[PDB]
């Protein structure tokens, strides 16, 4: 839904977890957002990664290899999307 | 009177698989009740009771036979000692494994086996590790009354892998069953009758099948032994490490039997979820590579053209200087197919902080979709393929690449009569393959339901569709994968409880790479690029790299990339290090260091991190646990070792599609399977296995 | 109980692997399973250049395999944690006793 | 000596006892093995204290008892000419490792 | 056996065997008290501590097992009172009863590390003077940690550097099927 | 040979491989031979029964001696 | 009569002379193997190199073999 | 080099050295360093086989291979340097012997080993050991010869390290052990020239540690003439003050003017004349050691010191002189 991600960040890594009670908002966010996000950024490595118990984070690699870590410990879907928006903004 | 009976747990911690907790048959093993599922042979009803019944031809993976009577436990009300291997446990049956009739039956049979058997134990390669020796020294009689002319048998030529001394062989038929069933090639046979029985091919016929080097572990006798491991060692000298394998991306489990500083013998080990007890002949006999053509000293290029084995300080200094004096977007970090997760993470974190994003595994072609983890995994476990009803091997030639995946497919074609479809190049398959088409056109024909096999894929309860990552190289990879996922959504393949969609890979690093996001964004990298940094990648086309590129080949053998390399950095092999690997099904094994690194070699990740600190980029971690924490940061799947982490996201998130190419049918991704990587190419056994075709 | 044990300091920062040795694939017999062993990696073994034989430098070369074998992962972990080693327990892969019978060889392929 | 360490308090008391013993014995140590010129009494006290402090995080009383016993053994074998003297004088980042070995 | 009837039941606490030499696997607290019994008793007169065999079971929780052998020169019988004390459990010493236990307990502490309570002169008897580590344990490697000793420029002195030797070749003879 | 060039550095005394490859194969009657050793069944190797069905000589693995069918 | 030492007694007689047998060397000389039989060597221990024995890495042995199991590149 | 090991005493270091002067006071420390860091040493001895016996230990089963060789006969030096990549040269004398003259023992040998190592292409590092202040026009013919040796080993073989150790102290040395056993002339120490000499001794262990440190170093320390001076620039009298601290004796020095000494050392300088009898190795009164004692040029100038080897020498008080306790 952002569009300008492929031109600002280098990759986005979302460490949701498979079937935890928490990290379920992150799964909902991905399920409802990733199709449109990638259809809008057809080349960015929007990395989705599973686990057993890893806290749901959202990393972001910018140009020179720096990395912002946003912990989606309790953020809901619009909160997660606003966090991603902040990530994209903090790179451009 | 308040006794303390022993726990009486199963024979090898064997998980007993009840099909349902209702049909548990209760049989008495030596007056000690045990609840075994319905259908358990008496032998398994005793292996549940901890009683280890001596067996010569009964293999759990193989079929059941009576080719010998070494088990003969005495059940309560049968007139004769019943062979435990074939007698199904009936409810209430009383099994007496140590009654005098059972012990006399065992001694009787172990005298017959040692009667026509030659005294080859000293010259037998499997002298220490022998079922016959360890059953004679434990259940058979201390003396033999046979003093006559034993029968003798000529030695059949079964190829450059299995040395055969059929005189030792006891004709238990275990191998002639293994080649017919698991290996599925049907070359071995029990020719003749009586004592004149001879096991082997009736016409001189090298066992052209791969996966047929495991007949030696199948063989309970020295007869069939590894010809590469001709006599080089003994069952007691070999110090064993429970390492993993990296030749093919199935990530089969392994025991690197090493004697001192070198790898004498690579033998499989039980891991029911990847390779039951079988390993491909690419893994059994690749150990010879690890000692040939090894890179042992960091050689930079002088002012002439030949190498100069400088120390590590000088080589790292020259590499660091040449990365400092190059444009950042011109650095590329091609990572080898054998590289572990750590060193690929260190390579990513290095060539990233250097201002580039051109790190990628050796096999993954341009524009791989490594976003969702189902897109490069075997979502259905390698064990899951046992529940599949129909397979659609899209290209993928799984007999060649990922040989244990094909072993599971053959086992689950034999056991449950599954039917496979094959849309790929014309190949040879162990089982009935039903080749559908050569190119992607027949893939559209299935995607649009206009194929006589789409009606099959629909009706099957649990279908599976293996799509080899060898077709990611094609330009229309998105189109092929879209048609694949269309077949999935159409035939209900990927459903909430089955997930029959699965892509297999042919390179061990490829799964871990695509997990760490090591994606080749596009071309125009590796071209117009001036710091190619091959991290053990030999199959990278050194004809692509520009002539002025300062290739720095951080390999451990070097076949063609080493000749181009302006500076070499000798790394460790897969046995000398401890690297976290991920196989195709997502299982994340971790090798255990067996033999010391050769010469002045270093760990892959150590070399890359040292090059980082020499080249100025301060990289946070400084140890193996640190870089594993960094992996947990970038991809936590590769930190929970020995645990498969399924991808909880189906294909319903992949955005959209394109048109599939009619021309350029599916191309053979692996031409040899005996020279697929560097360890295998520099080997003296894999080369000369070219005769085995 | 690492410091009182007299073991030198440099061998209490060692990283061990508490595995259970799998069955020797060559011989189908489970009489050596269930004996958990600490595995001091002890990889450094060169070749003494005078004669052809090898030559270790790590004191814990053999005792990982030889004479130090516990009977349960709990006892082995308690041992490697008393002495202060960084044990990574590698679980043993056990076999499924899948139901199988003789009468399945003579199955009927209908027609 | 019976392990009266039914608590960390008695163990710490006898730790201080052993520390006083070693400190008040440093004279004979310096005499028998001739360190009164190379090492200062401040430095030997420093080393004994750094020993007793290096192993101060022992929440187990019996382990402290055994540590004090090993220390008394070391001292009694240093006081008398049981061990020599050339060890008593001795008893008192990633890249720089990588360049040397692989371990 | 007569000895088990008279003996206070609490003293033979954990175990008791009845062949290959009979044993009273007792508790460490009741040991020297149990050794006081079986000696200075009219119907059980041992008087002779033959041996004190430290035995190390790494997989137990009480690692060691101080096996006191005992001969009874009067009644011509041999009893093996045992104990169980881990690396940091001071066990009662029976040098006061059988004065031969002095050196045997010095050896048990030296080899294993089972310190003995109120044992006068409890000092490493067998191993080297500056020996650190307890050899006859299981986790003590055969070749020792720092136990090579060679001559050097520190003349008239043999140093004690870290050890390096032809690797002891451990042979895995043990066969399956027991 | 090359294997024999690993343990023998003399290279003047004939290599054992040649000393055994130059002894002629022994004719026999049946289809199975004994080759108990030199002559004394207690001073030779464990008796190794060799099959002579093939036309080429079948070597005794322990002693290198070669036997042919002699029909 | 000078420069003698033990071990100059060949194997044909070293039996008869230590009373292990009763066969003079003139009787065991019909039993010494012709194909691999080798004359005695007096145990040249210390009498110069190339007479003394040397292992295959001693750097005094002509042809000091290298034991590195890995074949360098 | 091609090192496959962890420490030493069974490791390998790719250094198959031939320490030409191993059967000597400097040689036993250098051989012990080279063969305790795990490397072969081809100790060549000149005469009695009992000379390198104290070197068959300190090396693990062929790490130290004592070999026989004649100094004046080549084709034997080439045999000692057959299998070698390092060749250190400790062959030197402080006293002229009737058979080998000062040049034939300090210069005409070092040049000869240099040439026969050059021919044996493969000697990676050739260390050449000569005394400090051994520059031409030095009075002592030993230092002029040892200077010509440096000049001929660098010319005939470039990139050849040259240590310049000053008088080395230690057990079985030639500097302190003659003074003691002359204090056994009832505390009478004849410090010559009045102790105005300024020379920097050095614990022989540290000279050895420097000779090995130029081997373990990189391409540097090649052709660079170090000066293994040491700490605490002393004077002969002051150094003697430290001996009397170790050996329990009362300082009872005397001063000897240089003419008196050179007259007292006028005998034992007819070495080439008294053919049918070898003289007993002048220990303390050596006319050439006295000519060197005159000028205090035995001080490290701005040339390379231990600091250019990441190395700092031990002092001369305490253990690095505790070999004197055996004289109390
Ligand atoms: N000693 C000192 O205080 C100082 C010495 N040096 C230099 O250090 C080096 C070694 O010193 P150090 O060991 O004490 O010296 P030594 O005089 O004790 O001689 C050491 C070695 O030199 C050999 N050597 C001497 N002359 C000959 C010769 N003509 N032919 C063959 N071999 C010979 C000796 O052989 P053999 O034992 O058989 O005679 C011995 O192996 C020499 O170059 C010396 O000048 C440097 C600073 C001062
Ligand atoms: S298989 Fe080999 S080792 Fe085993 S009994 Fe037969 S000949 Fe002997
Ligand atoms: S060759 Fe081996 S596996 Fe085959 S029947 Fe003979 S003994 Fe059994
Ligand atoms: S194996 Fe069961 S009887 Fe032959
Ligand atoms: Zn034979």
């Amino acid at each position: 839904w952002r569009g300008s991600i492929s031109k600002s960040m280098k990759e986005l890594r979302i460490l949701l977890c498979q079937s935890s009670p928490a990290s379920a908002p992150t799964r909902t966010f991905v399920e409802k957002n990733y199709k449109d996000l990638k259809s809008l950024n057809p080349k960015l490595p929007i990395l989705i990664r599973e686990c057993s118990g890893v806290q749901p984070q959202m990393w972001a690699r910018y140009d020179m290899g720096v990395e912002r870590c946003v912990n989606l410990d309790g953020l809901t879907e619009p909160q997660i999307l606003k966090a991603l928006e902040n990530l994209v903004k903090s790179g451009a | 009177p308040t006794q303390i009976l022993p726990p009486r747990n199963p024979v090898g911690g064997a998980r007993v698989h009840f099909s349902n907790p209702e049909d548990a048959i209760e049989v008495f093993v030596d007056g000690y009740a045990v609840k075994v599922p319905k259908g358990f042979t008496v032998l398994q009803a005793c292996e549940v009771a901890g009683v280890d019944i001596p067996r010569f031809c009964y293999h759990s993976r193989l079929s059941i036979a009576g080719n010998c009577r070494m088990c003969l436990v005495e059940v309560e009300k049968s007139p004769k000692p019943v062979a435990s291997c074939a007698m199904p446990a009936l409810p209430g049956m009383k099994i007496k494994t140590d009654t005098p009739i059972a012990k006399k039956a065992r001694e009787g049979v172990m005298e017959f086996l040692l009667m026509n058997h030659p005294l080859d134990c000293p010259i037998c390669d499997q002298g220490g590790e022998c079922d016959l020796q360890d059953q004679s020294m434990a259940f058979g009689s201390d003396r033999g009354r046979f003093t006559e002319m034993k029968r003798s048998v000529v030695d059949k030529n079964l190829g450059p892998l299995v040395k055969t001394v059929m005189t030792r062989c006891i004709q238990c038929t275990r191998c002639v069953r293994f080649a017919s069933e698991v290996a599925g090639v049907q070359d071995l046979g029990i020719l003749g009758r009586g004592s004149g029985e001879e096991i082997g091919t009736y016409v001189e016929k090298l066992m052209t099948s791969e996966l047929s080097g495991n007949v030696i572990d199948i063989c309970p006798v020295g007869a069939l032994t590894s010809k590469p491991f001709a006599f080089k060692a003994r069952n007691w000298e070999l110090k064993a490490t429970e390492t993993i394998d990296v030749s093919d991306a199935v990530g089969s489990n392994i025991r690197v039997d090493s004697r001192g500083p070198e790898v004498m013998r690579i033998i499989p080990r039980l891991n029911e979820d990847i390779n039951e007890e079988w390993i491909s002949d690419k893994t059994r006999f690749c150990y010879d590579g690890l000692k040939r053509q090894r890179l042992s000293d960091p050689m930079i290029r002088d002012s002439d053209g030949r190498f100069k084995a400088v120390s590590w300080r000088d080589a790292l200094a020259v590499v660091g200087d040449i990365i400092h004096q190059v444009k950042p977007d011109e650095i590329v970090g091609v990572a080898g197919q054998l590289s572990d997760a750590e060193s690929m993470m260190v390579l990513k974190d290095f060539v990233n902080r250097m201002g580039s994003d051109n790190v990628w595994c050796e096999g993954t072609a341009a524009g791989v979709d490594a976003d969702l983890r189902y897109s490069y995994l075997m979502n259905t476990s390698i064990s899951g393929l046992e529940n599949a009803d129909l397979f659609l091997l899209i290209g993928t030639q799984p007999r060649v690449e990922a040989a244990m995946v094909n072993a599971r497919i053959c086992k689950t074609v034999r056991a449950s009569n599954a039917k496979v479809g094959y849309v790929g190049p014309p190949a040879e398959f162990n089982y009935d393959c039903k080749h559908l088409g050569t190119g992607p056109d027949t893939l559209k024909e299935i995607a649009e339901g206009r194929h006589p096999f789409c009606t099959a894929l629909k009706n099957a309860k649990n279908p599976a569709i293996i799509v080899g990552a060898g077709l990611f190289n094609r330009t229309d990879k998105n189109a092929i994968l879209s048609s694949v996922e269309s077949i999935a959504q159409a035939n209900n393949v990927v459903r909430p409880d089955w997930n029959g969609l699965n892509f297999l890979l042919q390179y061990a690093a490829q799964a871990a790479a695509l997990d760490l996001g090591l994606i080749q964004q596009s071309a125009k990298a590796l071209e117009s690029a001036k710091f190619v940094y091959l991290m053990g990648a030999d199959d990278v086309n050194v004809d692509k790299i520009p002539k002025d590129a300062f290739v720095v080949y951080q390999g451990h053998h070097g076949d063609k990339a080493v000749y181009r390399a302006n500076v070499i950095l000798p790394a460790s092999a897969f046995t000398e290090k401890e690297g976290t690997y991920e196989n195709t099904e997502g299982f994340t094994q971790q090798t255990v260091p067996a033999v010391p690194t050769v010469g002045d070699a270093r760990d892959d990740w150590k070399i890359v991190r040292a090059l980082s600190e020499v080249s100025g980029v301060k990289l946070p971690y400084n140890s193996i646990e640190g870089v594993r924490s960094r992996i947990k940061s970038v991809a936590p799947n590769l930190v929970h070792t020995d645990e498969r982490e399924p991808a909880a996201f189906g294909p319903s998130l992949k955005p959209e599609c394109k048109e599939a190419m009619s021309t350029t049918p599916f191309q053979t991704v692996v031409e040899n399977f005996y020279m697929t990587n560097s360890i295998t190419r520099a080997s003296k056994i894999m080369a000369q296995c070219s005769a085995v075709l | 109980i690492g410091k009182v044990s007299g073991i030198p300091e440099e061998h209490l920062s060692r990283k061990v692997i508490i595995y259970s040795p799998a069955r020797t694939a060559t011989q189908s017999g489970s009489g050596k399973l269930g004996k958990w062993k600490i595995n001091f990696v002890s990889t450094l073994k060169w070749e003494n250049p005078l004669m052809g034989w090898t030559s270790t430098g790590d004191p814990y070369a053999n005792v990982g395999d030889s004479a130090l074998a516990f009977d349960s992962e709990e006892a082995a972990k308690s041992f490697a944690e008393r002495h202060g080693w960084d044990y990574k327990v590698k679980k043993p892969n056990t076999p499924l006793l899948k139901v199988k019978s003789y009468s399945d060889n003579f199955k009927w392929k209908g027609n | 000596v019976p392990p009266n360490s039914a608590n960390l308090t008695e163990a710490r008391r006898r730790v201080f006892d052993f520390f006083r013993a070693a400190c008040r014995s440093i004279p004979t140590i310096m005499d028998i093995y001739n360190l009164q010129d190379v090492v200062a009494p401040s430095q030997l006290r420093y080393a004994i204290s750094a020993q007793i402090r290096n192993n101060a995080h022992i929440t187990d009383p019996k382990v402290i008892d055994l540590l004090i016993f090993k220390g008394m053994e070391e001292l009694t074998d240093i006081v008398d000419h049981a061990k020599q003297r050339h060890h008593i004088i001795g008893q008192y980042d990633f890249l720089k490792n990588f360049y040397t070995s692989n371990y | 056996k007569y000895s088990w009837e008279t003996l206070p039941k609490k003293w033979v606490k954990k175990m008791e065997r009845s062949e290959h030499g009979n044993r009273f696997d007792t508790n460490t607290d009741y040991l020297f008290q149990l050794l006081c019994f079986l000696k200075l008793h009219t119907y059980t007169r041992v008087q002779v501590l033959i041996d004190i065999c430290g035995v190390d079971y790494p997989s137990r929780k009480r690692r060691f097992e101080v096996v006191y052998n005992l001969l009874s020169t009067r009644y011509n019988s041999r009893i093996r009172v045992q104990t169980s004390a881990d690396e940091v459990t001071r066990i009662s010493s029976v040098v006061s009863l059988f004065p031969s236990a002095g050196w045997w307990e010095r050896e048990v502490w030296d080899m294993f590390g089972v310190s003995f309570i109120n044992h006068p002169d409890l000092r490493r008897i067998l191993t080297d003077y500056g020996f650190e580590g307890h050899p006859l344990r299981k986790d003590f490697p055969l070749s020792g940690y720092v136990q090579v000793r060679y001559d050097d420029p520190e003349k008239r002195v043999v140093s004690e550097p870290i050890e390096m030797t032809q690797e002891f070749r451990y042979f895995d003879f043990a066969s399956p099927w027991e | 040979g090359n294997h024999t060039a690993k343990w023998m550095q003399d290279r003047s005394k004939k290599s054992p491989m040649e000393l055994i490859s130059e002894v002629p194969p022994i004719k026999v009657d049946g289809r199975i031979v004994a080759c108990e050793g030199d002559t004394n069944p207690a001073l030779g190797h464990p008796i190794e029964f060799i099959c002579l069905d093939l036309n080429e000589p079948a070597i005794c693995k322990y002693c290198g001696l070669r036997y042919v069918q002699d029909h | 009569k000078d420069r003698y030492n033990a071990s100059q007694v060949p194997a044909e007689w070293h039996g008869w002379l230590h009373f292990i047998t009763d066969h003079t060397g003139d009787e065991l000389l019909s039993l010494k193997p012709k194909r691999y039989g080798l004359e005695h060597k007096e145990n040249f221990s210390g009498e110069g190199d190339a007479y003394i024995y040397h292992s295959k890495g001693h750097t005094l042995n002509p042809g000091q073999k290298n034991w590195t199991r890995y074949q360098s590149w | 080099l091609a090192r496959k090991g962890t420490g030493g005493r069974s490791s390998v270091s790719g250094i198959v050295a031939t320490v030409f002067g191993a059967t000597g006071f400097l040689g036993r420390y250098l051989v012990q360093q080279l063969a305790k860091m795990g490397s072969q040493v081809l100790v060549p001895f000149r005469g009695s086989e009992d000379s390198p016996r104290h070197l068959k230990l300190m090396g693990d089963l062929g790490q130290v291979v004592p070999m026989k060789f004649d100094p004046r006969d080549e084709d034997s030096i080439k045999a000692v340097m057959a299998k070698a990549n390092v060749v250190i040269n400790l062959i030197g004398r402080e006293y002229e012997t009737r058979n080998f003259s000062f040049e034939d023992a300090n210069h005409h040998i070092a040049e000869k080993l240099a040439l026969v190592a050059k021919e044996h292409g493969g000697i990676m590092r050739y260390i050449q050991v000569s005394c400090l202040g051994a520059s031409v026009s030095s009075p002592s013919r030993m230092l002029r010869a040892k200077a010509a040796a440096e000049e001929a080993v660098l010319n005939a073989l470039p990139e050849a390290t040259i240590m310049r150790p000053a008088t080395m102290i230690g057990t079985e040395d030639r500097i302190l052990n003659p003074w003691s056993m002359f204090v056994k002339k009832y505390g009478f120490l004849p410090l010559i020239g009045g102790g105005t000499t300024k020379f920097q001794p050095v614990y022989v262990v540290d000279v050895a540690a420097a000779i090995v440190a130029a081997l373990k170093d990189d391409g540097s320390s090649m052709g660079k003439t170090y000066e293994l001076g040491g700490p605490d620039v002393f004077t002969t009298h002051e150094l003697a003050e430290i001996m009397y601290d170790m050996i329990r004796e009362w300082p009872r020095y005397v001063k000897l003017p240089f003419p008196i000494a050179k007259a007292m050392a006028a005998p034992r300088d007819f070495m080439v004349n008294k053919v049918p009898f070898p003289l007993p190795s002048p220990q303390i009164f050596n006319l050439d050691q006295i000519n060197a004692l005159t000028t205090d040029t035995l001080v490290s100038d701005n040339a390379l010191k231990f600091q250019d080897l990441d190395l700092v020498p031990h002092k001369l008080k305490g253990y690095p002189v505790e070999f004197l306790i055996q004289y109390r």
